[PDB]
RNA sequence: AUAGCUGGAUCAGCCAUUUUGGCUGAUCAUUAGCUUCUUAGAGGGACUAUUGGCAUAAAGCCAAUGGAAGUUUGAGGCAAUAACAGGUCUGUGAUGCCCUUAGAUGUUCUGGGCCGCACGCGCGCUACACUGACGGAGCCAACGAGUUAUCCUUGGCCGGAAGGUCUGGGUAAUCUUGUUAAACUCCGUCGUGCUGGGGAUAGAGCAUUGCAAUUAUU
């Protein structure tokens, strides 16, 4: 199973470890983390505004980011 | 040491009860003697690399 | 140089590059495994995996193939997708891609070395005719040896990604760079080295 | 003023190209816009049935074919003449009409 | 620089002109606003609520590639495979209902306009703000 | 003048093109070559193009209008189609040692842009829904 | 996009039923006997609540004003054509079905069809189908 | 001119435009000439030519350039010969024999039916999920059919596309019809759990087809 309360803590955690990695996307992170789905792509979302990941190729089903280097 | 690859030029024909598995004569690189008869499960052309590690076994015919 | 269409610059830059694949470089990437040579179409570079054309009319006119194109038709498994070539190259270039950002080297060298690595060199066949009903070792032809690791790669790719989170694309490109090397940690290859010893075994 | 289209539908190929022929060149005889022939498309009838009476058998499926042939003629011949042509162009198997407007 | 919709993206180009309608806002779409499934081959309730002005968009650049667009000629084309139970799916159109409500919105706008031989035309204001929303998309990247 | 026509056809599936002379505006059905209907089917398209380059193409307008067949059917006649209106317009316009050597390059880098491709499903006999396909017998 | 530390009350009883606490509304709704999929999405939309918060985060007043539109849907402009009832055999209206009453509702329908001895009455005690189906090799077991 | 192309009476849309226009086209029997693309009458074309090799250096065989074509160019049709104690006397005013014929094994009207089930056997269909489902949007084919009283359908309008409304196109590559299909693709959700994959199964109203739909046509 995968947790869903908004603990204050997935927020702070997520936007501490994405420089973790360089590909982000609905598969990876579930293996990250125990996320529902719908976190999975709207914090992706919230933080596409952000200059810490960069896009490279948007699909439907998953889009394409990496790091600042 | 075991493995040393070998080359295939003709063919004896097409053996086996089945007939899926083929005869050929091999030809080791290193040796261009030695010159063996194998039995092989795959296609095999003229012309064509073997890759065999018990090299001494000189099968003469699949029952 | 350009005209009224807008002709992106990509293509033209591609084209100077001697026509790379589609984001991976094509000089400078072969067979080094030995014993697979003259049947993996390294050299010819193709923009896209998918080629209309005739494949089974000769009797050898399947070495010619394209290995990513025959990885394609191998992956065009599972009947309900019999006929989607635009989703099993759609998940080959994700894989492919994946592949690139994971290693930095050719994802195409990645995969030559896999299928070479995954490759059966001894197998067994059955000499039938009742009685005792046996098995003799025979070794087997490189244009089957990547068949065989075609195969292998792609039911261990649906066996993984059959009922997982993970996507198709990113289980086959976990399979592919886990048969590049040697890591035991491969379907492929497990089945591979089964072979192998069943084959010895009854030798 | 007075155009006058006539039929030339069958299913013959040598007796309606015969009537077309014979039409033609008497359109060439007599000069009214020297307007040559015409073809439409086949008009074919595909029908699958059986051959078996009973239902005892393989599963056999006969197809037969019925095709038909159109053509289509404009002149401007006058009454007269229009109505001695169609008098020599009496042939069997061959259907024709005119309409006048 | 002669732009057209020929040579604009499909997708992006009917977000911007349903976004560009949306600026107008004169639909007055009807009662039905989030319940009707746009015909029989639909079977479920849309995501995105603002799909009248994405539809008016389309049916507006429809009639700019086309000549002639009709109610029944809408249902072909916006219709889908339809899954009939357990029987193999099959192809039925759309309500036209819908499609009529759509094309008299349009008209009340003034984008499109009736013309003989059957079905209608697009209007002289449609092609002239088609133009300019293609050549606002083309110098939108500065 | 200098202009020539051909077309193109993979089976169910034509594609007629008409060559002119003019500084680019090339364009497939309205839309450029950039803009098609599949995404993941461009580079097929594009395959003609890239070998010889678009300089020789600065001097040629070509628009090609596509009718019938699947996408994968349409995309090739397309391709066809803009390959041998170019050849047609190089073997009627420039050096014929010029053209020997476009072909020539165009064959070697070939995926049956240019020679027809006779590919055709058989009829569907009786007995069964596919040509070869029969219903299973019960045996027993 | 939206607060994070946000109040959670698990789950509370609802129509003699339970609403699940962290589960998206729509999931949440179809655990009610009587909601399919389209009702959920339209009582939702015209309740005028936010889509992206589940039914985890909602209050007294929302939770109360949503029941209550749904247990008078016809009054707060929900279309008449889309009610699974219309024209009841007892109420003589369009009364609206709901999780709690359907609990009796089909038994009370059962009874109605065996007190007035129908042959569709006779197939329901006997436990077959009662359209004209086919029993002579599907319908086993 | 029962279909397309161009010129031309025929006009609309702006970045450029008063040599500075590209484009979609609107009408095309208002008018002219052409079939690359539509059609069919006749045809041409390949015969394994052409060398490179086997086979008793015949009949015959393999590979390759050119070409469209090599498998007898492909796929089919008619198909000698006799055999089944095969099927059809419920297709057949095709029929021999046995039986019946008035209280008819004759004609005909109504109701029940061939579809009635605690099962065994078949031929096909549905999903067993993210390769899917839902939702929007760009759109890409062929073969075939249709009214003499009574069929195929367009257009404005009402609707719960299930129907009905009125002028109406069609005796026909002129109207449906260019059967703008599906599959696919751009984007968002369902996140992996027999759940929003899958609709077995039960109930309430809304219409056409049919003396009329119970044993729910659809
Ligand atoms: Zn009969």
């Amino acid at each position: 199973q995968h947790a869903t309360v908004f603990d204050k803590s997935i927020i702070d955690r997520i936007n501490k470890e994405v420089p973790a990695f360089k590909f982000i996307s609905v598969s990876v992170l579930v293996d990250r983390m125990k996320i529902n789905g719908s976190l999975a792509r709207i914090a992706i979302r919230d933080l596409a505004e952000r200059g810490v990941i960069q896009k490279v190729d948007q699909h439907s089903k998953q889009a394409i980011y990496t790091r600042v280097p | 040491v075991p493995v040393k690859l070998a080359k295939v030029i003709k063919v004896l024909g097409r053996t086996g009860s089945r007939g899926g598995v083929t005869q050929v004569r091999v030809e080791f690189m290193d040796d261009t003697s030695r010159s063996i008869i194998r039995n092989v499960k795959g296609p095999v052309r003229e012309d064509d690399i073997l890759v065999l590690l018990e090299s001494e076994r000189e099968a003469r015919r699949l029952r | 140089m350009a005209t009224s269409s807008l002709t992106p610059g990509v293509s033209l830059d591609e084209n100077g590059s001697i026509k790379l694949f589609n984001k991976f470089p094509f000089e400078g990437v072969e067979v080094k495994d030995i014993s697979l040579v003259d049947y993996i179409t390294i050299g010819n570079g193709q923009p896209l995996p998918h080629t209309a054309g005739r494949f089974q009319t000769k009797r050898f006119r399947k070495a010619r193939c394209f290995i990513v194109e025959r990885l394609t038709n191998s992956l065009m498994m599972n009947g309900r997708n019999n006929g989607k070539k635009l989703l099993a190259t759609r998940i080959v270039k994700h894989a492919f891609e994946i592949i690139a950002l994971l290693t930095d080297q050719n994802p195409l060298q990645v995969l030559v070395d896999a299928v070479a690595a995954c490759g059966p060199r001894e197998d067994s066949t059955r000499i039938g005719s009742a009685g005792t009903v046996r098995r003799q070792a025979v070794d087997v032809s490189p244009l089957r040896r990547v068949n065989q690791a075609l195969a292998l790669i792609t039911i261990g790719a649906r066996e993984a990604a059959f009922r997982n989170v993970k996507s198709i694309s990113e289980c086959l490109a976990e399979e592919i760079i886990n048969a590049a090397k040697g890591s035991s940690n491969s379907y492929a290859i497990k089945k591979k080295d089964e072979l192998e010893r069943v084959a010895k075994s009854n030798r | 003023v007075h155009r006058i289209r006539i039929t030339l539908t069958s299913r013959n190929v040598r007796n309606l190209e015969k009537v077309c022929s014979d039409l033609v060149n008497r359109a060439k005889d007599k000069q009214l816009r020297v307007k040559g022939p015409v073809r439409l498309p086949t008009k074919i009838l595909k029908i699958t049935t059986r051959k078996t009476p009973n239902g005892e058998g393989s599963k056999t499926w006969e197809t037969y074919e019925m095709r038909i042939h159109k053509r289509l003629i404009d002149l401007h011949s006058p009454s007269e003449i229009v109505k001695q042509i169609t008098s020599i162009h009496i042939e069997p198997g061959v259907e024709v009409e005119v309409t006048i407007a | 620089a002669g732009v057209s919709v020929k040579d604009v993206d499909a997708q992006k180009f009917i977000t911007a002109y349903a976004a560009f309608l949306k600026r107008s806002g004169k639909m007055t779409t009807p009662q039905w606003i989030d319940i009707v499934k746009t015909g029989t081959h639909k079977e479920l309730a849309p995501y995105d609520p603002d799909w009248y002005y994405v539809r008016a968009a389309a049916i507006a650049r429809h009639i700019y590639l086309r000549k002639q667009v009709g109610v029944g000629r809408l249902c072909k084309v916006y219709g889908g495979s339809v899954n009939r139970g357990m029987r193999p799916s099959h192809h039925r159109d759309g309500s036209g209902s819908v499609q009529r409500k759509v094309v008299q919105s349009l008209e009340k706008i003034g984008v499109l306009e009736k013309s003989d031989n059957g079905g209608r035309r697009i209007s002289q204001q449609g092609q002239r703000d088609l133009d300019r929303i293609a050549y606002s998309l083309l110098e939108e990247e500065s | 003048m200098q202009s020539v026509q051909c077309f193109g056809k993979k089976g169910n599936a034509t594609a007629v093109a008409h060559c002119k002379v003019g500084k680019g505006l090339i364009k497939v059905n309205g839309a450029p070559l950039s803009l098609v209907q599949p995404e993941i089917l461009r580079m097929k398209v594009y395959e003609p193009i890239l070998v010889a380059g678009a300089d020789k193409f600065a001097g040629v307008d070509i628009r090609v209008r596509v009718s019938g067949g699947g996408h994968v059917s349409q995309i090739y006649a397309i391709r066809q189609a803009i390959s041998k209106a170019i050849v047609a317009y190089y073997q009627k316009f420039v050096d014929e040692h010029s053209k020997a050597e476009l072909k020539k390059a165009l064959i070697t880098y070939d995926r049956t842009l240019l020679v027809a491709d006779p590919r055709r499903m058989e009829p569907k006999k009786f007995g069964g829904h596919g040509a070869r396909a029969r219903q299973q017998k019960s045996y027993r | 996009s939206l607060v994070v530390p946000d109040n959670f009350q698990h789950i509370l009883r609802l129509l003699n039923t339970n609403v699940d606490g962290k589960v998206k509304v729509m999931f949440a709704m179809t655990q009610i006997k009587g909601v399919g999929r389209r009702y959920a999405n339209i009582v939702c939309k015209k309740a005028d609540i936010d889509m992206s918060k589940r039914a985890g985060e909602l209050t007294t007043e929302e939770l109360e004003r949503i029941v209550t539109i749904i247990q008078n849907p016809s009054q707060f402009k929900i279309p008449s054509w889309f009610l699974n009832r219309q024209k009841d055999i007892n109420d003589g209206k369009s009364f609206q079905l709901l999780a709690n009453n359907v609990d009796s509702k089909l038994r009370e329908d059962l009874e109605r069809l065996k007190k007035i001895q129908t042959h569709r009455g006779l197939r329901h005690a006997l436990d077959l189908r009662v359209r004209g189906q086919h029993t002579k090799t599907t319908g086993r077991r």
